[PDB]
DNA sequence: CCGTGTGTGTAAAGAGTGAGGCGTATGAGGCTGTGTCGGGGCAGAGGTACTTACCTGGCAGGG
DNA sequence: CCTGCCAGGTAAGTATCTCTGCCCCGACACAGCCTCATACGCCTCACTCTTTACACACACGG
């Protein structure tokens, strides 16, 4: 539940983490996080905006050590 | 004559030996030679009222070591050896003490500086990283330790509910080895579901309260 | 002056690892259901300086 | 054969946790469709040092 809540909080704040990224920092597997994530949304009667390719470009490119120009190109290409 | 007895023939012979402390380089060179058969020659010069002791390093080994004697009246030093055959023996009694010192005054410190550098070579110290590490907590769908445990649980499978007669026969055979059994450990021997084991054990087995640790089950029907 | 005894080119095996793509298999997802069993909370026994006050040892008498 | 007050020492007191059963559960099989994601596996390809073969050459020596 905590792992799923952490995933939902990231989505609500506009900085989504992937289920795999949340699973890396949690002993709980991706499948169990995804299942609790669905239940928490139902229980809270809330929703999360759909993730877009641009929601991950800054973190993925910064972690890969890509310049800003390459990050902008990747953001445009995916969009 | 016994294993613990120490041979004293050397002492009875009044054998005299010299105790000498030597630097590391002299010993290291001798170790490097591995005992070829010779490492140098010791020269002793005695004058009308003085004595001079010095050691000369082998020319081959290199590719003067003056000796300073010390008074022995401060201690009684004797050498004893432990043979590989478990026969301790007393080699003799130390009759003179000496110390080996280098001849070089300043250039010797250069060797020490390297030696100190060699001694400090394995002294690890923190390293600075140009970039922040990005290889930690890499995204993963399931942890490797978790899939292995999941696979092991699936492969082993859930414990099955066997017939009462077989469990009873196995249950009592266990009681033979040990008078008292813990429920948690007893489950492993029976390899049966906890609820099923308790139900069968409840009919015949009884719980005895022990204040030392806790209440456990009794496999004796009475 | 013609024997023979050693060198040399260069792709041809000989292993010796190593790599890469592809194709098949797997999974995950609700769904719905049914036996079961480990499981996982679940609370539960059960084991710094000065001053004043109080206690103890001693020597003293008393009976 | 008992019984007790005072000095000295000590001492306070204030000021500046580890199991343990236990009910109320998840996740197993397994059904078709289905789309994309993840893993495995296997043979074909590469290559690279190190020999391996084989026609030819060339002193060499007396």
């Amino acid at each position: 539940i905590a792992s799923a809540c952490l995933y939902i909080a990231c989505r609500q704040e506009g900085v989504p983490r992937t289920f795999k990224e949340i699973c890396a920092v949690s002993r709980i597997s991706k499948k169990e996080i995804g299942r609790c994530f669905k239940l928490i949304l139902k229980a809270l009667e809330t929703s999360v905006d759909l993730i877009t390719t641009g929601d991950f470009m800054s973190r993925f490119c910064s972690n890969l050590c890509l310049p800003k120009q390459v990050q902008m190109a990747a953001t445009h290409i995916a969009r | 004559a016994e294993r613990g007895e120490l041979d004293l023939t050397g002492a009875k012979q009044n054998t005299g030996v010299w105790l000498v402390k030597v630097p590391k380089y002299l010993s290291q060179q001798w170790a490097k030679a591995s005992g070829r058969g010779e490492v140098g020659k010791l020269r002793i010069a005695k004058t009308q009222g003085r004595t001079e002791v010095s050691f000369t390093l082998n020319e081959d080994l290199a590719n003067e070591h003056p000796f300073v004697l010390q008074s022995v009246g401060g201690q009684t030093l004797t050498v004893f050896t432990e043979s590989s055959s478990d026969k301790l023996s007393l080699e003799g009694i130390v009759v003179q003490r000496a110390e080996c010192r280098p001849a070089a005054s300043e250039n010797y410190m250069r060797l020490k500086r390297l030696q100190i550098e060699e001694s400090s070579k394995p002294v690890r110290l923190s390293q600075q990283l140009d970039k922040v590490v990005t290889t930690n907590y890499k995204p993963v769908a399931n942890h490797q330790y978790n899939i292995e445990y999941e696979r092991k649980k699936k492969e082993d499978g859930k414990r099955a509910r066997a017939d009462k007669q077989h469990v009873l026969d196995m249950l009592f055979s266990a009681f033979e080895k040990h008078q008292y059994y813990n429920l948690k450990d007893l489950v492993d021997i029976t390899k049966q579901p906890v609820v099923y084991l308790k139900e069968i054990l409840k009919e015949i087995g009884v719980q005895n309260v022990k204040g030392i640790h806790k209440n456990t089950w009794e496999l004796k029907p009475e």
